[PDB]
């Protein structure tokens, strides 16, 4: 890890790896590589916590591999859930 | 104490839309707060500037410096004695008010009942923001607190402006929110850099009658007029 971070064009390598075998979509892979990487979550003197995380929205047309780049993003994340469309109720996604 | 947080419908709060379409709120639980502030982004620059640079300050960790200095400075108090103070406020004053600042919270609520009833025959409907004999009691509330900071035994005069001040810039900012013709007649009639006095407008719009002071409000919004002089002189300062 340490080598290949040297690399001038390490970030580029990065977003091109994100789900290899979807073409294209350079800037949904780039919108996913920074959720998925994160930024820093901060907390000002205890008094004021900020988000960290990066909240990402696949908006588009049918037959354009968002649902496989979630799917793809469900494989590579650390820990991941996955919860499709109606079959998520609130208390299923937040807490009961 | 209830403090509670709230989007309109529509989300964002849809300005040209009415306040009874964007509140979802019954009249009932809104009289139940003291204080109703309505939140909108303003969009100035020069203010998304000033919270660009400050948040910036935050994200940078500048600010744990600022605060902490602020706090030895005397200019701030932190968390904790914050916290026991207002527990000694709350355990050592009460105050009522003097006959002084009874009779200005008296006519100050008057006052706002008359502004709702013109408010409301202006746009024909009850408003769903409410002026209530119960928001005189909020008005009560917050003069005793604001003199209950300083434990004063007794609220006075100071501490009711301020509280006046406070339930204008929130509930009161919230409910504050055929002239087709007559607009045009004064653009007819008033030519471009020139001052109609406004009792003459008024005698002459009689003479043809509330739609006067609409249309005053249309155009003083826009850049066509521009009220002059104390309010007694009309200028056609714009187009
Ligand atoms: N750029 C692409 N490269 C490779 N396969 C693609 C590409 N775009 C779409 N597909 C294929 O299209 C199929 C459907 O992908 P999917 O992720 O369901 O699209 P979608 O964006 O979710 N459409 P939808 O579910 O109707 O909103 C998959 O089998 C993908 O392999
Ligand atoms: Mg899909």
């Amino acid at each position: 890890f340490r080598k290949i971070s040297r690399d001038r064009g390490i970030i580029d390598k990065i977003i091109s790896s994100m789900a290899p075998s979807i073409y294209g979509h350079r800037d949904i892979k780039t919108a996913v590589a920074c959720s998925l990487f994160g930024g820093v979550p901060k907390n000002v003197n205890g008094k004021h916590s900020i988000r960290g995380d990066i909240n990402v929205l696949l908006l588009g047309d049918p037959g354009t591999a968002k649902s496989q780049i979630l799917k793809y993003v469900e494989k590579t994340a650390h820990r991941a859930v996955f919860a499709t469309g109606q079959g998520a109720s609130a208390v299923g996604l937040t807490a009961s | 104490s209830v403090l509670a947080a709230a989007n309109p419908i529509y989300g964002r709060y849809d300005d040209l839309k009415s306040p009874g379409d964007n509140i979802d709120f019954q009249t009932t639980i809104l009289s139940r707060f003291d204080m109703i502030f309505i939140v909108k982004d303003d969009h100035n620059e020069e203010r998304d500037i000033s919270i660009a640079n400050h948040v910036i300050n935050i994200h940078t960790g500048n600010a744990n410096a600022m605060q902490n200095q602020q706090e030895e400075n005397g200019s701030e108090i932190s968390i904790e004695k914050m916290k026991r103070y207002i527990t000694y406020c709350r355990l050592k004053c009460a105050p009522r008010l003097s006959p002084q600042a009874a009779e200005k919270l008296s006519s100050n609520f008057v006052t706002i009942r008359k502004q709702l009833l013109i408010n409301e025959l202006e746009s024909t409907e009850r408003s769903s923001i409410p002026i209530t004999i119960r928001q005189l009691e909020a008005i009560i509330r917050i003069t005793e607190s604001l003199a209950k900071l300083e434990l004063s035994p007794i609220a006075q005069e100071r501490h009711v402006d301020e509280a006046i001040r406070l339930f204008q810039a929130s509930t009161m900012d919230a409910a504050s929110q055929e002239i087709r013709r007559f607009e045009q007649e004064l653009k007819r009639r008033l030519p471009i850099g020139w001052s109609t006095s406004y009792q003459t407008l008024r005698r002459e719009f009689v003479d043809t009658q509330l739609a006067l002071d609409k249309a005053l409000y249309a155009l003083e919004k826009h850049e066509t007029i521009q009220l002059r002089h104390q309010g007694q002189n009309i200028y056609r300062s714009g187009v």
